[PDB]
């Protein structure tokens, strides 16, 4: 019968229609033709929620548990080496590769890179 | 650049350079003024509740702590309450017609004036002190079958936009590279900005939207940035080119005073014919 | 190609040092005490709630990637040149970087102080939504070689599962690899 | 090539008597530039060098 | 801007056809041509020279 | 295919030793360094030219037309 | 260490074996094909070609006679009974002089197709057997298969093979056309009866209705045909079926199915979906404007059959069915030929059953509480065999023959012919105006490579799925048959991550060989210990011992959500547990089928348990012993044996790669050797671990571009073009694999002296340098 | 409509229904003799010396937070001996439930992983002797 | 821990269907049970009728092949309870309209 703002025939398993669909007093099975008394139920109520994810915000971030957010130092990218900057003459270079090497200066922030 | 002469880049970023009294907070500040802000970015959680002598539904809204957003996204409850006592719903029980259709003390006050010029709106409500929560309630005809009332809103608030900017989008502050001291933003609007003085000196800005630089500030200017964009090109590749073929090539494309790509557009004004032949 | 005894001596000490790296660069992110034990549930648990984002995901590896790039600028700076057994100009591996006649010192030195952590596209390796990188271990274990962070060099081999990553590595450059522009400027330009 | 992915290409078919000759006094079938290692980076062809000079003895 | 012919058999190459074909006549056979006194070989280095 | 004449490098005659080099491993059971030892081949040079030898003609020898099977 | 075993290669050599080849695992390298080629007449079933024509039935015209009250004419049944295929077999000219063993050395000396005759048991019968009539008509010479059961070489010893002329080890196990050497490579595919949660953009751009959300399953019919199911869900929380016939989709409500299937009532379709789930709204919410949409649209519908008699209505001409059938009878057609036909015809309420498992489960993929898979992850995949494949692309021509037979009658009546059913010359007066040939469109296939059918049987492309067989080298040969890939359909597709390496295919596909350039991540190779189901293995006793395991019957009990384990074998639903319940069992099948001691029991089979977790994959317990399951052996850690595994159930699966590597409480299992995970160009180079992959990548393509030694076969063999290594040595450095397959045979290069040097400056820019003397001397001979 | 080699089952034994008392579901493999027990525990059990387990399938067969969703419904003996009536108990007709079910299955104990047998030390690639 | 087995009804007494949650019949309802002997093995056919329903019920041949079913009464002011053997029939109910 009532599950969940939906009501079934206690005889078979069909949806009971909506009474205040229902234009008589009484509810009857269209199909095992057993009626019911309208006032036998009413005035259900149904509360619902949003998913979590539904709005995504910053203050998303701030309340998550975890570091999301990244600051100037941590972006140093990869090891250093000993690099001469053919600009400003600074001895550390930062690289990357692809062999296509990639050069950045340490104090000018200079770059180059170097396939050969 | 050359190929398109695109009207609208997927990226153009204007870059803002500040005074120097200016701190950083007052711009960080700053920055979320003219920042875009979105209703779905405040809102803590919805609860919705529906009942059916008609088929009604109760609707609560929760915001998270007012100082908050108010700090964070430089928010006032009052446009927070206008926003939504305006434009939220007008636009709410706009879509659900089209919805049914496709199926076949001064808070009372306040109250009273909505729910005059708003069918379905039998109540509302609102958190007038820590702004905490916004609730209300709608009715419909109680025959009405069932509507999904969460997605419809949810659509909703993402559309939201309770503080938005002429053409200006994002603005971001970026490290002071090279002892320059600058904003970096989407979207472009030189007037808008052009009250910002206070913040800004306005000679110093730049953008890739060259088009509106010619449209704003005419051909000289705009050929400027042409070559400075290009350069930052292989710039970032570190890749050195003589500034003479650049403004060969930039002085080329504004012979017409206009911004002109190379295609069969900037080739079709040739008065040369075989050229234009043998192309396409 | 072989050190002084000494340089592998040294080559070992700092390498030594690395073992909880992974797990320090953890706590942090999840905002855990650095002390906390690899075992803490929470920990795994954010580590899940982390997997599932993309994001963070990503804002972990450079976290990690940064701290470990450290150490690998330790390794390389100590052993070469100083401990090599042929010194320039006899050794010519060198003497050919060195001279600039070909490669760089990045080539000697992942061939002798180790190859450090891969990189994927900014990444590190993807992971099995099981949560494991590898069927070798675990989900969620904290290590950077878990990871990816390389301790071989071509010289003394390297694992199967250390093997196995390089060979994505290698595949990148490959698909990479894998005009019409000037065409137009030289046309219209004549 | 060899089995270590070295793809090279004939040049000069070198008369013998110029051949270089070892202690041994032999001469050397197929010389190799080591330029070409520092940057394929291929170790193990050094290493099966060892061994076939090895295992041969 | 001709009927099509029996549904199928392929359209027979008309003069408009013939000007753009490839790159077009003038790209195919003008802006490059094949040409005499010319050769095509493999190289390989000497210092000597 | 089959025994080749000379060793590549040293010219020396490396053909004959063949079937008496079969023989040592076969009677004598020997080593390969002994065996060779034995041959006298001093220089790898020659060993390599023996040791890693194959009758791979053999094979062939099994297909004759000139012949009914 | 190693031996170079000269005196044993030598007799070897000298004295071909006359029982057995010493090299098993070469033979086993190609056995899928011969596996996938033998079953097609094997097995129990009588072959699946027996089976696959027997699901394609009967074809029936009427006459349409007077007869002298409605009558629409005499029932004319034609019905093929059974396939048979003679060994290739040759008469001397006309006259049926006695035909004679016809060794493919010959049919390549001819340029020809290596054929033996097609023959069929074609039952022609009359007014529901009123009159039946039989004969058998020759197909005609049919491609096939070296080392098959048709072909007479079977089982023949290396010393026999000689007498037949052809290569010692030979391992055939391909086609031969216009005495040109084809095979058919292998594709990759989804799973058989598996239902994954997809998201994909083309979803919507189906229509508005849709999201990018979505359900499929590939089913797959006993003979091996498959047929694959599709669900979308509306943006307005709608789901509608769809499938596609013909090349053709269609689309339906669900619950039109859902009744149809068994006679039904709503609480029966509720509390299948939630069961005990009831207190979330957003199910219910859903679940009830699913069933009052299906009110009102269709309100005079109550009845399973008055849904039935309305289906057929609309469909019938779509099938065709032929007008005597009632609507009825073409609606019992439809669920028969369409819905999770796998599962038979009469497994209407497992189907039920099963079809409502992937409604709850498509929600939670939409409620997002459960992660989507990934299609293109190695995790869900298998290999399309071609051998399979060959039967189906006869069983479409089959069935296209068998309908012109009807044409022409049609035609013949049409023309309002003089007919009578039962004269079987009239019978044979069809056909003599009928082309029967289906091995000249077969070799036409096999020539073409050309997949031309009215069913596209879920495939991505018209051709190339043929390959030329390459004896260039000897390694060229052997590669192509561990090589498969994803279909060309793919290759035009610009994303890149379809060619990323994935953790997943350890153990599987070589991560080191593959193609560089275009093709590349797309062909793959496996790693040379793999394996391949070519079989059904038997689940009968499972269902047994699941009940005796406490297992719930799935029929009486009603449960959904992940919120405990499902079971399921093979796209059928056992029951329900609990996870903590589950995976303990799982353990001791695991434990069991190492075991090996319970009957019922197959140890290729695949126990799929995954464990409930937090939004990752959807938890359940999975068994597999279908066809096409990669399958590789891993070393136990107790009753220390073998043990087979799939690379899906693999995922989760603690797995110690070396003994020393092993901590208590971790692993479950450890690999045999670290090289099984490799392949064979990949265990061939030296060393190659102390060389930087690319390289090795880019070896393993020189390999197959050497000047080899292609075969011994020269003296007879007609191939078109070859290169002949004058002289090979024996690499001295080399590892155990080689002999394991013994390239001595085979080899493709010689050993030298070498020195590392800076001499002529000649050198520079990688050219190589040449003692012009050894050249003189022979060195480096070719023809 | 009776299939074949059906009979009317004509004489029903009694049935005694009604801290009250409980009315009970159990499952015993097919094999077991139930007609000669005497224990039963509310875990591990033996039958016949041979040994199984209880479990407590309860909330499979209905839900143990909430009453009505019972899966099955009990049929008793009629006042006539010659058919079935559902069983109630609740002066209301309200169909019984079952308080309880359980299934007696069999277990198949598990012995430890013998670590001495199994983790071995790695050994060196061997040295060839005689060099 | 321990409970005693007062007695064990080896004939049919009892029967138990599955129809669904919930699920009950009018007052007046009764049903007629079916029985035959195949193999060692016990089948149930199970027939209800009332004035506009119909119940049909039969016993799972797969299950019966591994499953014996048993209804206990159980008296807990006492160690002791009641065993009778009962089948398990799989039900449904049809509406005569
Ligand atoms: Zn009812
Ligand atoms: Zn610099
Ligand atoms: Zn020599």
């Amino acid at each position: 019968s009532v599950v969940g703002s939906l009501i079934f025939c206690l005889d078979c398993g069909d949806l009971l229609e909506n009474p205040n669909a229902v234009l008589g007093s009484n509810v009857e099975c269209s199909q095992c033709k057993a009626i019911y008394p309208k006032s036998q139920f009413s005035n259900l109520k149904v509360v619902t929620t949003t998913a979590d994810d539904a709005f995504p915000s910053s203050l998303r971030a701030k309340k998550s548990v975890v570091k999301t957010s990244l600051k100037k130092n941590e972006l140093k990218d990869g090891a250093t080496i000993k690099e001469k900057c053919p600009q400003c003459g600074n001895e550390e270079m930062n690289y990357h590769t692809l062999a296509t090497v990639f050069y950045t200066c340490t104090s000018c922030g200079y770059k180059f890179r170097t396939n050969n | 650049i050359v190929m398109t002469a695109s009207a609208a880049i997927k990226t153009p970023q204007m870059t803002l350079p500040i005074w120097n009294d200016v701190s950083d907070e007052q711009a960080d500040t700053f920055c979320k003024s003219i920042s875009k802000v979105l209703l779905s970015e405040v809102i803590d959680k919805v609860i919705v509740t529906e009942t059916t002598a008609a088929r009604s539904y109760v609707i609560h809204m929760r915001f998270f702590d007012n100082n908050e957003y108010s700090e964070e996204y430089d928010v006032s409850k009052e446009e927070l309450q206008n926003v939504i006592s305006n434009q939220f719903i007008h636009l709410l029980e706009a879509a659900i017609v089209k919805e049914i259709k496709k199926q076949k003390k001064v808070q009372r006050d306040r109250q009273s004036a909505i729910i005059s010029h708003h069918r379905f709106i039998t109540k509302y409500n609102f958190d007038d002190e820590s702004g905490k929560w916004c609730e209300f309630k709608l009715e419909l005809a109680a025959d009405t079958e069932k509507l999904l009332m969460v997605n419809i809103v949810e659509e909703i608030c993402r559309k939201s936009i309770i503080r938005q900017i002429p053409h200006i989008d994002r603005c971001v502050h970026p490290e002071p590279e090279n002892g320059k001291r600058v904003l970096v933003t989407e979207g472009v609007n030189f007037q808008a900005m052009w009250d910002q003085e206070a913040f800004i000196d306005v000679d110093g800005i730049t953008s890739n939207d060259v088009a509106a630089v010619l449209k704003t500030y005419g051909v000289e200017a705009a050929r400027n940035t042409i070559v400075n964009e290009i350069n930052n090109v292989f710039s970032r590749y570190a890749i050195s080119v003589s500034f003479r073929h650049l403004d060969l090539i930039a002085d080329m494309m504004t012979r017409q005073g206009t911004y002109l790509a190379f295609n069969r557009q900037g080739m079709e004004t040739s008065t040369s014919s075989f050229m234009k032949m043998s192309y396409e | 190609l072989r050190l002084t005894a000494e340089g592998n001596k040294w080559r070992t000490d700092i390498l030594k040092t690395s073992v909880d790296t992974g797990r320090e660069a953890a706590a942090e992110v999840t905002n855990l005490d650095k002390d906390t034990p690899a075992d803490d549930p929470e920990l795994l648990k954010r580590l899940q709630e982390i997997l599932r984002d993309n994001n963070k995901s990503g804002i972990l590896d450079a976290v990690t990637s940064s701290k470990v790039n450290a150490i690998t600028s330790q390794v390389v700076s100590k052993c070469v040149p100083d401990g090599t057994m042929k010194k320039f100009p006899c050794n010519s591996m060198q003497a050919m970087a060195l001279s600039g006649a070909k490669g760089s010192n990045v080539n000697v030195s992942q061939i002798m102080c180790l190859l450090g952590q891969q990189a994927l596209e900014g990444r590190r390796v993807p992971v099995m939504v099981s949560g494991k990188t590898l069927p070798s271990f675990k989900p969620y274990e904290t290590d950077a070689m878990a990871g990816g962070y390389v301790k071989g060099r071509f010289y003394s081999g390297i694992k199967p599962q250390e093997y196995y990553f390089h060979c994505m590595a290698g595949r990148e450059g490959l698909i990479d690899t894998a005009g019409y522009l000037q065409r137009c400027l030289t046309k219209q330009l004549e | 090539s060899s089995r270590h992915g070295q793809k090279g290409v004939c040049s000069r078919k070198w008369p013998t008597i110029d051949m270089p000759f070892s202690e041994t006094g032999i001469q050397p079938d197929i010389i190799i530039n080591p330029h070409a290692f520092p940057s394929r980076m291929t170790i193990g062809m050094f290493v099966e060098s060892l061994a076939g000079k090895a295992g041969a003895l | 801007k001709a009927q099509g012919r029996t549904s199928g058999k392929v359209p027979i190459p008309g003069v408009k056809q013939a000007l753009e074909k490839k790159e077009g006549l003038f790209r195919k056979h003008m802006m490059g041509k094949r040409v005499n006194y010319a050769a095509r070989s493999v190289i390989s280095p000497d210092p000597n020279i | 295919m089959i025994v080749p004449v000379r060793c590549f490098s040293c010219g020396k005659v490396v053909g004959d030793k063949w079937e008496s080099y079969l023989n040592l491993l076969q009677e004598d059971e020997l080593d390969e360094g002994t065996a060779l030892s034995r041959l006298g081949l001093k220089r790898y040079c020659c060993r390599r030219m023996i040791l890693t030898h194959v009758d791979l003609i053999e094979k062939f020898l099994r297909y004759n037309p000139l012949e009914k099977r | 260490t190693a031996d170079f075993r000269t005196l044993e290669r030598e007799s070897r050599f000298i004295n071909p074996p006359k029982d057995k080849s010493a090299f098993p695992l070469l033979q086993e390298a190609v056995q899928p094909h011969i596996g996938s080629f033998n079953a097609l007449t094997e097995g129990p079933d009588g072959g699946l070609l027996n089976l696959g024509v027997k699901d394609i039935g009967e074809k029936v015209i009427f006459d349409g006679k007077p007869l002298n009250s409605g009558y629409l004419g005499n029932k004319l049944s034609v019905s093929v009974e059974q396939v048979s295929i003679a060994k290739p077999m040759s008469n001397d000219g006309v006259s049926s002089a006695v035909e004679r063993k016809v060794y493919p050395s010959e049919s390549r000396q001819r340029l020809t197709s290596y054929r033996g005759k097609l023959l069929l048991k074609l039952k022609w019968s009359v007014n529901n057997g009123e009159e039946n009539l039989f004969e058998v008509r020759d197909c005609g010479g049919l491609p096939v298969m070296l080392q098959s059961n048709r072909c007479h070489l079977n089982k023949m010893s290396p010393y026999e093979l000689v007498q037949h002329k052809e290569e010692s080890d030979e391992i055939g196990g391909y086609f031969i056309v216009n005495g040109i050497e084809k095979l058919i490579r292998m594709l990759i595919v989804q799973r058989r009866n598996h239902p994954m949660a997809i998201i994909r953009p083309s979803f919507a751009n189906r229509g508005a209705s849709y999201s990018h959300y979505g359900i499929q399953i590939r089913s797959v019919r006993p003979d091996q045909t498959s047929q694959t199911n599709v669900l979308h869900y509306l943006n307005d929380g709608q789901v509608t079926f769809r499938f596609s016939w013909r090349k053709n989709e269609y689309l339906v409500p669900v619950v039109m199915i859902l009744k149809a299937l068994c006679h039904t009532s709503d609480r029966e379709i509720f509390d299948g979906i939630i069961g005990n789930d009831v207190k979330d709204s957003f199910l219910t919410d859903r679940l009830e404007l699913l069933l009052r949409g299906f009110k009102k649209r269709y309100p005079h519908l109550q009845n399973r059959t008055q849904v039935l008699q309305y289906l057929g209505d609309k469909f019938r001409v779509v099938f065709q069915a032929s007008p005597d059938q009632s609507d009825l009878e073409v609606g019992q057609e439809v669920l028969d030929r369409i819905v999770l036909v796998h599962l038979g015809k009469d497994g209407s309420q497992d189907k039920f059953r099963m079809l409502l498992f992937m409604i709850r489960k498509l929600y939670s993929l939409v409620a997002g509480e459960c992660s989507p898979d990934n299609p293109d992850a190695t995790q869900h995949q298998e290999v399309l065999l071609g051998g399979f494949l060959y039967g189906m692309i006869l069983k479409e021509k089959i069935d296209e023959y068998l309908q012109n037979i009807i044409a022409q009658v049609r035609m013949d009546i049409n023309r309002g012919m003089a007919i009578n059913f039962k004269d079987k010359r009239y019978m044979s007066r069809v056909l003599m105006r009928v082309n029967e040939n289906i091995g000249s469109k077969m070799q036409y296939f096999l020539s073409t490579g050309n997949l031309v059918s009215q069913s596209g049987l879920d495939l991505q492309q018209v051709s190339g799925y043929t390959v030329v067989a390459e004896k260039i080298n000897f390694y060229r040969f052997i590669s192509h048959f561990r090589m498969v890939h994803r279909g060309s359909f793919f290759a035009q597709l610009k994303t890149t991550t379809v060619r990323k390496l994935l953790p997943e295919s350890w153990g599987f596909l070589c991560p080191v060989h593959t193609p560089d350039g275009s093709p590349c991540g797309l062909l793959n190779h496996f790693a040379h210990k793999c394996r391949i189901s070519t079989q059904q293995s038997d689940v009968s006793r499972i269902p047994s011992i699941l009940y005796s395991l406490g297992v719930a019957p799935a029929s009486h009990t009603f449960a959904a959500g992940p919120s405990l384990c499902c079971v399921q074998i093979d796209g059928k639903i056992i029951g329900w547990v609990s996870h903590e319940q589950g995976k303990i069992i799982a353990d001791t099948l695991r434990y069991w089928k190492v075991e090996g001691k319970t009957p019922g029991l197959p140890i290729d089979l695949e126990i799929g348990y995954v464990p409930p977790s937090t939004r990752g994959q959807y938890p359940g317990l999975y068994l597999f012993g279908g066809h096409s399951r990669m399958l590789r052996p891993v070393r136990y850690l107790p009753l220390d044996k073998e043990d087979i595994v799939g690379p899906f159930e693999q995922v989760y699966m603690n797995i110690a790669v070396t003994p020393q590597e092993i901590q208590n409480n971790v692993h479950t299992h450890v690999e045999f050797t670290p090289t099984n995970i490799l392949s064979i160009l990949a265990n061939l180079t030296p060393f190659s671990d102390f060389n930087q992959s690319p390289r090795n990548m880019y070896q393993c393509q020189m390999g197959k571009q050497t000047m080899g030694t292609p075969g011994v076969a020269l003296c007879h063999r007609s191939d078109n073009k070859l290169y002949r290594l004058q002289t090979g040595q024996t690499p001295i450095v080399k590892a155990n694999l080689y002999d394991d397959y013994g390239m001595d045979n085979f080899p493709n290069g010689f050993n030298a002296v070498v020195a590392v040097i800076s001499y002529t400056g000649y050198d520079m820019d990688d050219a190589m340098i040449i003692n012009k003397s050894a050249d003189e001397r022979g060195f480096g001979y070719g023809t | 409509s009776i299939p074949d080699g059906f009979k009317k089952c004509k004489h029903l034994k009694n049935f005694p229904l009604n801290k009250q008392q409980q009315v009970w579901l159990i499952k015993f493999p097919s094999n077991v003799d139930i007609s000669k027990l005497k224990s039963l525990p509310v875990t591990t059990m033996t039958i016949d010396k041979h040994d199984y387990k209880i479990m407590d399938d309860t909330d499979i067969e209905s839900s143990l937070t909430q009453d009505n969703l019972s899966n099955m419904t009990l049929l008793v003996p009629s006042e006539s001996k010659e058919s079935l009536k559902i069983a109630s108990t609740a002066k209301d007709n309200a169909p019984l439930q079952f308080d309880k079910v359980f299934s007696v299955s069999e277990t198949a104990k598990i012995p430890a992983i013998d670590y001495s047998k199994v983790r071995v030390p790695r050994k060196d690639v061997p040295k060839v002797e005689g060099l | 821990s321990e409970i005693e087995i007062e007695s064990v009804q080896d004939q049919p007494s009892v029967a138990v269907g599955s129809f669904f949650k919930g699920f009950r019949a009018p007052s007046d309802t009764t049903f007629d049970l079916y029985k035959k002997k195949k193999s060692e093995k016990d089948e149930f056919v199970l027939h209800g009728e009332n004035e506009r329903l119909e119940y049909e019920g039969y016993t799972d041949s797969s299950s019966q092949a591994s499953n014996q079913y048993v209804v206990g009464l159980f008296n807990p002011e006492k160690k002791s309870i009641q065993l009778y053997k009962a089948p398990v029939l799989v039900s449904k109910v049809v509406s005569k309209s």
